[PDB]
């Protein structure tokens, strides 16, 4: 059960905004419930796979197409490319939207909703499943910072420590040279004293 | 023979004659004077050479009486 | 930093060894003279 929400502005009614929520089980195409609310009446209704199946037959076009052109609309997620226009007959409960460009609209999309008897259940719905989403994305924004900065503490750190592991990397090879410097040294005496020793006879 | 080329290769193998590198003539000429031969410059040693610094040098460069340095 | 080591030590203990092997040698000829 995955739902979205978005705001329309009725040709009808340009003043005044109304808010759409699109839900479906799996995917948009197997079919999805559609509420449309104002703050004071709700209307409902459903699409299902043999409604999406006659628009796409109607339209001529095929079925991954007009499923994305569906989902961009309903779901608000058009950028630049067009500017989409929906109506909705208060009396009636025929929804219908479309996309305008060149002087040119073309009927994308139309359902036949139902009235609700009480607004006051859908209303207080979708008011809970906002705030229930506010407050997971504000829990998972937290533990996401809280765990950037334990990593940006962790990083300083072993910065600091391959710092410390390239300085001493040089003065380890100098201190063993050193060392070898001298025992040879002792060494290359004690041969020569031999040496000197064993000629004296 | 300061670069290892085909004849330096050719004459090594021979075994009859010593390598020594130029840098050893280098230094001749800065202390106007003969430097003796030590194991730094030479290349390769001929069969008296090497028994000559068997006694006297490591069969690498290693010093056996003086002292050495860094 | 490890290669560096064992490398720099499998040197050391050549150098070494081969310097055991030439005072040890030596000493040996005090007996016979």
């Amino acid at each position: 059960m995955e739902r979205k929400i978005s705001r329309i502005h009725l040709v009808s009614e340009p003043s005044i905004t109304h808010f759409l929520q699109v839900s479906w089980e799996k995917t948009l195409e197997s079919g999805f419930v559609i509420t449309l609310t104002d703050g004071h009446s709700a209307w409902t209704g459903t699409v299902s796979e043999s409604e999406i199946s006659q628009e796409a037959d109607d339209m001529a076009m095929e079925k991954g197409k007009y499923v994305g052109e569906l989902r961009k609309a309903l779901l608000s997620g058009a950028g630049p490319a067009d500017v989409y226009t929906f109506n909705f007959s208060k009396e009636s409960c025929y929804f219908f939207f479309e996309k305008n460009l060149k002087d040119v609209s073309f009927r994308l999309g139309s359902f036949n909703l139902e009235k609700v008897e009480n607004p006051a259940e859908v209303i207080r719905e979708l008011i809970c499943y906002c705030l229930d989403t506010i407050a997971e994305n504000q829990a998972k924004n937290e533990h996401l910072q809280k765990e950037n900065e334990r990593l940006l503490r962790d990083w300083n750190d072993v910065q600091g420590r391959f710092e410390k592991c390239v300085s001493a990397k040089e003065a380890l090879e100098t201190d063993l040279y050193k060392r070898f410097i001298l025992v040879l040294n002792e060494k290359k005496t004690k041969i020569r004293s031999l040496h000197n020793k064993l000629l004296n006879a | 023979a300061g670069s290892e080329n085909i004849r330096v290769k050719n004459i090594i193998l021979s075994n009859k004659h010593d390598v020594v590198k130029p840098a050893w003539l280098l230094e001749c000429f800065k202390t106007k004077s003969f430097v003796p031969w030590q194991p730094r410059f030479m290349i390769h040693m001929c069969p008296s050479t090497k028994e000559h610094f068997a006694r006297e040098y490591d069969c690498y460069g290693d010093s056996y009486f003086i002292d050495t340095d860094l």
